[PDB]
């Protein structure tokens, strides 16, 4: 993985991003709309059952009640939830409030935990975004086309803008997460190695990371306003606000609203005001970790006979610019016979990255054609040929460094090897010829240790 | 010299074969090959 492991699982990315935030921002995060998200995104039952324990108990409990609640045949699963206890960063171990090592949760989060489960009040039904009492009365299939257009524009920036001329700043945004790579001889950015896998599963889990990308700056942006705004589209459809958000807003709320609309999770009316309605893709974000859909017959079907892998053709306007972005295949006279002489076109794209797991994922999981009709394994004997093409780019290495030669003793060269290894500037060592490669970044420090020993 | 018969009709070489410049009637029948299945 090159930057997508934290996207498949949502409960792991939220705990990692929470550890590197400001203490004043985390205080405002502990609200009533955030209580239904730190538990629903989880999966194990042990990490979810401890939330109800800290709600009824008013006094801190020691660790003796925890080591006994596992009875005798359950402490093995207790160590798995130990690392997760520090991920949410909501508990606190005291000294001895009534026994030994008393565990207590932040009372700021405990107050808002009962509002969204048992107790209530009034401010919860007054603020917008989190509520917004408004029904839907607009053509639903007419708005589904705008949800696909928001994601199609992103595809143009990954290729090089073949026919788009919008002013959306989306090329630099995806470059921070390692998805888009800036072209060195030119100026339109291309795509990285991890960007190919995003155009395969087509899951709305990646759009959740794009919303928290602007918050990573930690300058003048708060999380309490983003968390209360992201809860709008999480309630599927029939969750609006008419014009209640217009009266209660500011300059910071309008900035995050324009960026979320361009992602493909919510649709906004003209003039960037009036009534807003979330898209259809936001339903799959709260359902599971992935999803499928978009076809009813699946006309595509590959070949499992030869080795050039005849890719599928004739589908829609999505697979036309998608295969050319992978490795730029070829086409003949009829209905665009793609991938017919794959021998040199694949090696052109592998020279800029080790894109080996994305081609196999696109060859095996493209529309589920062979695994439903046929029975044996989809790839024949190409699993070894693909690995051979990746090893061809390992025959050389373009890196700089300095070499030290002509020593005197053998036991003296072994001491110098530990100097470059601890600092992290050592690449390759040789005890038979007394040779060591040192990167130029730490060249001014290795020469000092040799003059003293 | 002195040998110029007929034939000589195939022409396809290079990496950019882009065989899509003369079809006359083909784009109109592309949509009909999708709604039938």
């Amino acid at each position: 993985s090159r930057g997508l492991n934290r996207v498949h699982l949502q409960c792991r990315n939220l705990q990692e991003f929470l550890g590197g935030l400001s203490p004043g921002v985390l205080d405002r995060l502990y609200g009533h709309p955030a209580t239904c998200l730190a538990v629903f995104r989880e999966l194990p039952s042990l990490a979810k059952n401890w939330v109800m324990r800290m709600l009824f108990l008013e006094q801190p409990l020691p660790q003796a009640a925890v080591a006994l609640w596992v009875k005798k045949e359950f402490s093995k699963a207790q160590e798995e939830s130990t690392g997760l206890l520090s991920g949410l960063r909501i508990w606190h171990t005291q000294l001895l409030p009534g026994g030994l090592q008393g565990l207590i949760l932040n009372p700021i989060f405990r107050q808002n935990l009962r509002i969204a489960l048992l107790g209530g009040g009034k401010a919860w039904s007054d603020d917008t975004s989190q509520l917004g009492p408004d029904k839907h009365a607009r053509d639903v299939p007419s708005l589904d086309k705008y949800a696909e257009e928001r994601w199609e524009v992103v595809l143009h920036f990954m290729v090089g803008s073949p026919s788009a001329a919008v002013s959306q700043d989306l090329a630099q945004l995806l470059s921070q997460a390692g998805l888009m790579k800036s072209t060195e001889p030119g100026e339109p950015p291309c795509i990285t190695s991890a960007g190919f896998q995003f155009l395969l599963l087509d899951t709305p889990a990646q759009l959740w990371y794009f919303m928290l990308q602007y918050l990573q700056t930690a300058q003048s942006r708060g999380m309490d306003l983003v968390e209360i705004l992201s809860f709008l589209f999480q309630l599927s459809f029939s969750t609006l606000g008419k014009d209640y958000s217009v009266e209660g807003m500011s300059d910071s709320l309008l900035n995050f609203l324009q960026h979320l609309r361009e992602f493909g999770l919510v649709f906004q009316r003209k003039r960037k005001s009036r009534r807003y309605y979330p898209t259809r893709l936001a339903i799959n974000l709260s359902s599971g970790v992935s999803g499928a859909g978009g076809t009813v017959h699946q006309p595509g079907f590959i070949v499992v006979e030869t080795n050039y892998r005849l890719y599928a053709y004739t589908e829609s306007e999505l697979q036309i610019a998608l295969i050319a972005l992978f490795s730029e295949m070829l086409y003949r006279f009829p209905n665009m016979v793609v991938a017919q002489v794959t021998r040199e076109s694949v090696q052109q794209a592998i020279a800029s990255g080790i894109t080996a797991q994305q081609i196999i994922h696109f060859l095996r999981t493209r529309a589920h054609p062979v695994m439903l009709k046929q029975t044996p394994v989809l790839p024949p004997t190409i699993t070894d040929q693909i690995r051979l093409w990746e090893l061809e780019r390992d025959r050389l290495r373009f890196t700089e460094g300095v070499l030290y030669n002509q020593f005197l003793s053998q036991v003296d060269f072994e001491l110098l090897l530990a100097h470059a290894r601890e600092l992290g500037v050592l690449v390759f060592e040789n005890s038979a010829k007394r040779l060591m490669v040192v990167t130029p970044a730490g060249h001014s420090d290795v020469k000092r240790f040799w003059k003293r020993q | 010299p002195g040998n110029d018969p007929q034939e000589a009709v195939p022409s396809a070489a290079g990496k950019q074969v882009d065989e899509s410049g003369t079809k006359v009637d083909e784009y109109g029948a592309k949509d009909y090959r999708l709604q039938m299945p």
